[PDB]
């Protein structure tokens, strides 16, 4: 399924992961790549809520 | 037993060449033993075909160099004694001939290189003399002549083979030595053993073998190792808990690691500084730096330069000096016409001008020279002081257009409008007249490309100052252009060395004065776009951050400022640090890493530039690795190892190779030193004393006390466990792992001068005449041949104590005495295998390379070629083979991909610190299964211990030279210590033969070899003891260790048990020969292996690595073979990581160095309008063809869909390939039409078929000093530009008569026909459209003219072979068999000196279709 379980942007988080298309982002890396785009900068997908 | 002899006797009676010679040995020996004359005939034969062949007169008196010396009445002093075969005499020109006969691959090379040594040695001694001589080599690998048939010579030989079998020739005659070297030169060994020798080892083998079975056991079972390595563990983490063993291995900590990088050189650098200073303060740095951002605000002269540059090279006449001084007034005369017109003054600086040869020379000279000369010439005799130079002057330019005419350079070609010559002349050149930093420094902005603009300028006019001929103010001086000013570059030293230039201006004078190295400043002669695109692209890799957007821009100045401060100062040390950097950023983002990382990032940094780089290195990683990023540490890591790799930017060569040379002697001496076996003066002829050394040596190489003793392991420290080594051969043998004299007395005056130009006359005399009491054979040759020899030694020594049958006739013929005979424990009974050390250039540190003879080369190679036979039976290793290395790459992506931890090793001091006694133990105590071929590689193994390997004579003569100073005139290293003890006692190191010495490739698959036996042992240990597989892969210097899922969640859930296993692999490779070096890394993110960076699966591109590669690889060779190799440098590079627009600004730029260089550009070059497709899945004719659709857009879809319904009807159609083959060998643009209407498609009209282009290699390839697939197959990057610059303009291109001339001449030539356009596209793809009515008309120069459709045609024709057939659609081996059948005489001549299938148009396209090589 799925890769493993961190956050593809700083490396390091891995308490309380919210899943992205196909992996997982913490909730500070969401918040902070949410105010450049809607789009995934890794998965070029469109973020869910 | 006369049977056989009269029978040879009526056969060299009947057949024999009987032409003025081989008579008069015919009738000498049939008054005469029947195998020697036989010999002698078929050699003599040899030697006439020789003399005869190579125009030599045959020397057959056996007369030596003294008696044709003395004949024609050259005396001599007494030199070195060699008879020749063959002689020529020229006035001072002679030529000599030497020929052999060899069957061994083996005595022929070393017959060849003493054959060398011999006439080097006599060009050096008839040198001394004033005589040029010429050598000439005859070696000849066969029997074969021209006298007799070969069927009959090889009777005639057969016949000899059958007369040997009796015995009364044996026992006669032919003694042992003689008679085997007679019995193998007739023989056909050619020399997979060879095991055929004379075995007479002494008790000192078996000595040796029992060393390496005494205390080990290597029998023992499965089940006791494993508790002999439990109970190690146990008593190793207990030592560990308590703490007397340090520990090896720290966590990983962002601060802690960042703050010990800022306090690096605390002592001289204050502290952090603000971007702002930095900026400021960088601006002003340097002399080149202060000359960038300072706002610094046809062509009669210049014509009149280049048209007397010209007729500069052909020596018109013996008045050099007079031709230059003509040359000047004549150039004076000029730039005085055009500065009166319109111009102003462009080529002046002020009470100098710019001359002939690019040399500046003071008005005030010229005019007082001039003076002279014209006064001179009128002392003799009316002509008014003005006829004279009228006359001459009319003289030197008639001889100059008579000089250029012959060749037919067409004066008028140069615009010289040839009026300046005035009567007036003498009166107009008399009456000629004409903190620190003047500009204010620091005005640009670092988004422009104008400093790197002037960057490139001043880089170009440096490498176009290299090449000064230098003939004979002198200073001299190149000029280099910009925009409301020009500049010149001032100079006095020549050559290629590195010099003190001056960059001056007409307008304010001197401006710069700095002490650079030409040939560095090559990477930024045209890089003037591309370097700023990829620092563009580099910004925009972390432009998205959202992070350092307000500080983004500072970035990129900082970025900038690196480039351009590591492009105008190319530093080694700039290089160290950067690579540094690399290991540095590679450890930062792991989870554990050495607690020496700091100790070998820190690199010793001097000039107070480079720590102005350190300085902008520190800000720039503060700014990317602040502590508030947390985001996107994937493309700040690229970031960051790109601009580490940036250090590929300079040169990888060596400033000056003295001081590379000594660094790498001393890294090859120092562990010998510190071990203590640094035997001097090996002895080939064996004694007793060394071996007593060499056998203590090696017991005490295999003590290596374990964890068990006292004081505990001592790390970094050679040496191999006996304990250790047992588990590891016991648990291989069962199934457990796989499963002048005046210049003397003038030297010595200057030196007691400096006691109470001499300098250079001193050191050279200490450093040839010191070593000759020192002569230990190259160098002292070459210093005794510059040199009555006897007494002047004697006289130096004294002064500087004092202030304290097998005879020669069948020996050249028949036999050789070269080859070994015996061999006993020490080698051949030749040479105990001497090698020589030399030094190789890298990015970072110089590696060393052991270089040896024939025998050496084959004996190495049969160990090689054994151990890889022996590791291919395994399935572990990845070095040679591309499989396991594509499967190490598979196994390392997918285990990445799951966040596994991952350790990367690298091995410090892997040459010097490996053993071949080690090799030899650990093989005498394998089983392997299945005596002849063991006893082989165990006695081959032990001549690798007794290696000799010979110092090189540079750095002995510079410790030589030290060692007098401080005789005569400071914290001295071991080496010096060492040399400085060695003279004390009179003897100088020659060879140092040593135990622990694996040389650097000579023993690369046995290394390799012991390496994967030796981890997988260790691996299968610390599974047993922790309960977790790992995967192994080795390159024979570093490593990469795979852990499964268990050692994951062990480190996740426990790190002082991962880091106890962690400092135990570390133990139990340090009980080996496995010292792990700092650079080591246990990282679970990023992976490191053969300099392939893996991060999350993926690969890291490495932009500026092949940036750099691509911008460096520059050849001197023919112009087409520098376009194949920079298309395959971009191919791989667009292949990893480049994008496209990069790559072709790198072909533009190599496109305008060529442009540069004067020469023709052809369509079939080079494809700079790529859209990116044609990497992918397309080779380089898919691109040419791609250009030339480009350039003419009309007739392509006319030929492409011709050469579709050809296609579509030969692979699935009526068979056509039968015929094709000699209907592309006609006339081909009569045989377009005729395909075009054999296959129905409307031909071309006569408009879109009179387009050709300009091939000057069309009679004989380019003179860079018959088809080109049959050849195929048979110093600094600066200097091979420029090379090529001046091969350009010079006689390059050949005629049909085969004649030389100028390129030049042919564009005259081109230029004065009424048909061509010469029109190009848009970057001057210069593609001629000759009309067909003069086509090969009168053999004029329209038969270097070729037709593009035909080539067109012949490429695409090609991709469709190569790579399917949608290429034709609209733009929206068995090949020697082939080469033998249709070119029976082309196969023969330039094809193997040495060594039905859809393929017959692959060879046939080429052969004919001179447009590339297509395979
Ligand atoms: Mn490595
Ligand atoms: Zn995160
Ligand atoms: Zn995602």
């Amino acid at each position: 399924h799925l890769g493993p379980q961190f956050c593809k942007s700083c490396w390091f988080e891995n308490k309380g992961l919210v899943e992205c298309n196909n992996h997982y982002l913490c909730l500070n890396c969401l918040t902070l790549l949410l105010g450049v785009s809607s789009r995934c900068p890794i998965c070029k997908m469109p973020l869910p809520t | 037993m006369e049977e056989d002899i009269a029978c040879v006797k009526d056969l060299v009676s009947k057949y024999l060449a009987n032409n003025e010679r081989l008579s008069r040995q015919k009738l000498a020996f049939l008054v005469q033993m029947l195998l020697m004359e036989g010999l002698k005939l078929l050699s003599l034969c040899i030697e006439v075909d020789s003399c005869n062949a190579n125009g030599c007169e045959h020397n057959s008196e056996d007369k030596s160099v003294e008696r044709i010396l003395h004949d024609h009445g050259v005396l001599t002093p007494s030199l070195c004694f060699v008879v020749p075969d063959g002689y020529k005499l020229t006035g001072n020109v002679l030529i000599l001939l030497e020929c052999f006969v060899r069957s061994s691959p083996a005595n022929f090379e070393q017959k060849y290189v003493e054959d060398f040594k011999k006439l080097e040695q006599l060009k050096e001694d008839l040198k001394s003399v004033d005589i040029n001589l010429i050598p000439l080599i005859d070696g000849r690998t066969s029997f074969y002549n021209e006298q007799i048939p070969d069927w009959v010579n090889d009777k005639l030989r057969d016949t000899l083979f059958s007369l040997l079998k009796y015995a009364q020739e044996s026992n006669s005659l032919f003694e042992e030595s003689e008679y085997s070297r007679l019995c193998e030169s007739l023989s056909m060994t050619s020399g997979e053993s060879l095991n055929a020798l004379l075995d007479n080892r002494s008790n000192h083998y078996e000595e040796v073998i029992a060393s390496c079975h005494q205390g080990i056991n290597n029998k023992l079972t499965a089940h006791e190792v494993k508790l002999q390595i439990e109970e190690e563990y146990q008593v190793f983490r207990n030592r560990l808990r308590k703490g007397e063993i340090e520990g090896q291995f720290l966590k990983v900590e962002k601060n802690q690691l960042l703050n010990e990088f800022n306090n690096l050189y605390a002592d001289k650098v204050a502290e952090k500084d603000s971007v702002e200073h930095l900026t400021h303060q960088f601006k002003r740095a340097s002399p080149i730096l202060r000359f960038l951002y300072a706002n610094i605000s046809e062509c009669q002269m210049q014509c009149w330069r280049s048209f007397l540059n010209k007729v500069k090279s052909m020596r018109i006449l013996n008045t050099r000096r007079k031709l230059l001084l003509i040359f000047d007034a004549l150039i004076l005369l000029a730039s005085k016409h055009d500065q009166v017109r319109k111009k102003p003054l462009r080529g002046w600086l002020g009470t100098c001008f710019v001359s002939v040869n690019d040399r500046l020379v003071s008005l005030e000279s010229t005019k007082k020279d001039l003076k002279k000369w014209v006064e001179r010439r009128q002392q003799v005799e009316c002509p008014s002081k003005n006829q004279i130079l009228n006359s001459i002057f009319q003289k030197t330019i008639s001889k100059a257009t008579t000089a250029l005419r012959d060749v037919g350079i067409s004066v008028d070609h140069y615009k010289i409008d040839m009026e300046v010559i005035c009567p007036d002349g003498y009166d107009l050149i008399m009456d000629f007249d004409v903190e620190a930093f003047p500009y204010i420094m620091g005005d640009v902005d670092l988004l422009k490309t104008t400093d790197l603009e002037r960057l490139s300028s001043l880089s170009l006019a440096l490498v176009n100052s290299m090449k000064t001929s230098s003939t004979v103010k002198e200073a001299y001086c190149q000029e280099f252009s910009l925009g409301e000013t020009e500049f010149q570059l001032i100079y006095q030293k020549t050559g290629e060395c590195s010099k003190c230039y001056a960059i001056n201006d007409n307008r304010v004078g001197e401006v710069c004065s700095f002490y650079a190295d030409p040939k560095r400043y090559f990477p930024a002669i045209f890089s003037a776009e591309v370097l700023q695109t990829t620092v563009s692209t580099m910004i925009s890799w972390i432009e998205d951050c959202n992070e350092l957007e307000e500080q983004l821009d500072k970035i990129r100045s900082l970025t900038k400022m690196i480039l351009i401060l590591i492009l105008a100062h190319p530093s080694k040390r700039s290089q160290k640090l950067l690579q540094n950097l690399r290991y540095f950023i590679m450890a930062y983002v792991s989870d554990y890493y050495h607690k020496d990382l700091i100790d070998k990032v820190r690199e010793e940094l001097i000039t107070d530039v480079e720590f102005l780089l350190y300085r902008l290195l520190r800000t720039l990683m503060g700014l990317v690795l602040s502590e508030d990023v947390k985001s996107m540490m994937t493309n700040r890591f690229k970031f960051i190892l790109n601009i580490s790799y940036m250090c590929h930017f300079i040169t990888k060569e060596t400033p000056d190779r003295l001081t590379d040379q000594i660094k790498c002697f001393e890294k090859f001496l120092e562990p010998k030193v510190k071990f203590g076996h640094v035997s001097i003066n090996p002895a080939d002829t064996a004694t007793e004393e060394e071996l007593d050394d060499m056998v203590y040596n090696a017991k005490k190489f295999l003590s290596k006390g374990g964890c068990t003793s006292a004081k505990g392991p001592s790390y970094k420290k050679p040496g191999v466990s006996k304990k250790y080594l047992s588990l590891l051969t016991s648990s291989f043998n069962n199934g457990s792992l796989f499963k002048n004299k005046l210049t003397a007395l003038a030297v010595s005056q200057l030196t007691e001068v400096f006691s109470r130009d001499y300098e250079y006359k001193v050191q050279q005399a200490m450093s040839n005449l010191v070593l000759g009491s020192k002569q230990h054979d190259e160098i002292l040759l070459d210093g005794g041949a510059s040199t009555q020899l006897k007494e002047t030694v004697e006289k130096i020594v004294d002064q500087y104590r004092e202030p304290v049958t097998t005879a020669m006739l069948k020996n050249l013929c028949f036999y050789s005495q070269e080859s070994p005979q015996s061999y006993n424990s020490v080698g051949p009974d030749t040479g105990r295998l001497k090698f020589s050390l030399s030094y190789k250039e890298q990015v970072g540190g110089n590696r060393e390379l052991y270089i040896g003879d024939l025998r050496t080369k084959m004996f190495t190679r049969l160990i090689e070629d054994y151990f890889e036979a022996l590791s291919s039976q395994l399935s572990g290793s990845c070095l040679n083979n591309e499989k396991e290395f594509e499967n190490a790459i598979l196994s390392m992506k997918l285990n990445v991909s799951m966040a596994h931890v991952s350790y990367s090793m690298d091995h410090s001091k892997w040459g010097p610190m490996m053993c071949p006694f080690l090799f030899l133990t650990v093989l005498q105590n394998l089983i392997f299964l299945s005596i002849k071929g063991r006893d082989y590689l165990s006695t081959l193994l032990m001549w690798h211990m007794h290696k000799m390997v010979e110092i090189p004579f540079n750095v002995v003569s510079a410790m030589m030279k030290s060692f007098i100073k401080a005789q005569l005139g400071t914290k001295q290293s071991i080496t010096e210590d060492f040399f400085y003890s060695n003279f004390q006692i009179g003897v100088v190191p020659s060879h140092i033969s040593s135990i622990l010495d694996m040389g650097q490739g000579i023993l690369h698959n046995t290394s390799d070899f012991y390496a994967l036996i030796t981890e997988r042992f260790i691996n299968y240990a610390i599974s047993c003891v922790c309960g977790g597989t790992i995967d192994a892969y080795t390159s024979s210097d570093d490593q990469i260790s795979l852990f499964d899922q268990t050692l994951t969640e062990l480190l996740h859930r426990d790190p002082e048990e991962f880091r106890a296993l962690m400092e135990f692999h570390y133990y139990m490779s340090d009980q080996l020969n496995k010292f792990v070096s700092p650079k080591s890394v246990i990282g679970r993110f990023v992976a490191e292996f053969k300099s392939r960076f893996f991060v999350w699966g993926d690969e890291v591109p490495l932009l500026t690595k092949f940036v750099a590669a691509a911008l460096h690889n520059i050849k001197c060779k023919e112009p087409h073979q520098l376009a194949e190799t920079i298309d395959t440098i971009v191919d791989q590079s667009v292949a990893n990581g480049v994008p496209v627009h990069l790559c072709n600004l790198i072909q533009i730029r190599t496109l305008s160095l060529l442009q540069y260089a004067r020469y023709p550009i052809d369509p079939f070059l080079l494809n700079c309008e790529t859209d990116v497709r044609d990497w992918v899945d397309g080779n380089r004719s898919y691109r040419i063809m791609r250009q030339i659709e480009g350039l003419i857009p009309d007739a392509c879809s006319k030929i492409r869909s011709m050469l579709r319904r050809l296609y579509n009807r030969l692979k699935t159609g009526q068979l056509h390939e039968e015929f094709t083959t000699n209907y592309l060998s006609s006339e081909h643009l009569s045989s377009l039409k005729n395909l075009c209407e054999l296959l129905g498609v409307e031909p071309p009209s006569e408009s879109d078929l009179e387009y050709s282009w300009l091939n000057l290699a069309a009679h004989h390839p380019l003179r860079m000093v018959i088809p080109t697939i049959v050849k195929t197959i048979q110093s600094s990057i600066a200097s091979g530009f420029v090379g090529l610059c001046r091969t350009l303009g010079s006689k390059c291109v050949r005629g049909p008569n085969k004649e030389n001339l100028y390129i030049k001449s042919i564009q005259s030539l081109i230029t004065g026909t009424q048909g061509i356009e010469l029109l190009t596209n848009s970057i001057g793809v210069q593609y001629w459209r000759v009309p067909l009515g003069l086509r090969n008309k009168s053999e004029s120069v329209v038969s270097y003219f070729r037709p593009l459709l035909w080539d067109y045609m012949c490429i695409s024709l090609s991709t469709a072979i190569e790579l399917g057939a949608w290429v034709l659609g609209d733009p929206k081996n068995h090949i020697i068999h082939s080469l033998r059948r249709l070119y029976p005489s082309v196969f023969e001549k330039h094809i193997l000196p040495f060594m039905i299938k859809f393929l017959d148009l692959c060879v046939a396209l080429d052969v004919n279709c001179e447009a590339l090589s297509l395979v």
